[PDB]
């Protein structure tokens, strides 16, 4: 597991970490994955051992898809490392545009309502739901209808990378 | 006690960590 200088100074430079954890991210990411790519496979192993219980096909799928910049059914350590600088190590406009790329499942540009509903499904379906009254039940489909319509400030049905960023954002 | 973070569920910061932790796994 050795990394060509160049490549690690290029993504050292196009990064929030250091030479050093580059390398050290390499190092584990070839112990865990010894070609050097990672396909869906092994992506969903993952989560399958966090959550054993639920379903994480969904979720991972669609995060995966994202991460596979080059679509190519792999995700190899350029694509690795860059996906976890900004989903770890971003700011929050950062960590919320690559989210709106997850959410937009589509690439029209927009996320509509069946798009937000299928990651927040994606997401009960592994980790579970907060077990309620049969009367105010933890539904995606409510949590949503309220969220959607909350960040859809023109009301147009569709919501844009600004109305998204400004979601939790205080003002 | 739900889980801290899924308060932000359908906000995208909840995906995001779950993302992030996942490549976490994935590489130690
Ligand atoms: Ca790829
Ligand atoms: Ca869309
Ligand atoms: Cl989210
Ligand atoms: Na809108």
């Amino acid at each position: 597991s050795k990394l060509k200088p160049e490549v690690v100074e290029e993504l050292t430079r196009k990064t929030y970490f250091t030479e050093k954890e580059v390398q050290q991210w390499y190092k584990g990411f070839i112990k865990d994955c010894p070609s050097g790519q990672l396909d869906a496979a092994g992506f969903q192993k993952i989560y399958k051992q966090f959550f054993p219980f639920g379903d994480p096909t969904k979720f991972a799928t669609f995060v995966f898809n994202v991460f596979d910049e080059n679509k190519d059914g792999r995700i190899e350590f350029s694509e690795f490392i860059q996906a976890l600088s900004v989903t770890s190590r971003g700011t929050l406009d950062e960590k919320l545009r690559w989210a709106f790329k997850l959410y937009d499942l589509d690439n029209d540009g927009y996320i509509t309502r069946n798009e937000m509903l299928d990651i927040v499904d994606a997401i009960y379906q592994m980790v579970g739901n907060t077990v309620e009254l049969p009367e105010e039940e933890n539904t995606p489909e409510k949590r949503v209808d309220r969220i959607f319509a909350m960040m859809d400030k023109n009301a147009d049905g569709k919501l844009t990378l600004q109305e998204f960023q400004e979601g939790s954002k205080a003002d | 006690s739900v889980p801290r973070f899924i308060k932000y569920t359908g906000y995208g910061n909840a995906a995001g960590l779950l993302a992030a932790r996942g490549l976490m796994a994935g590489g130690r």
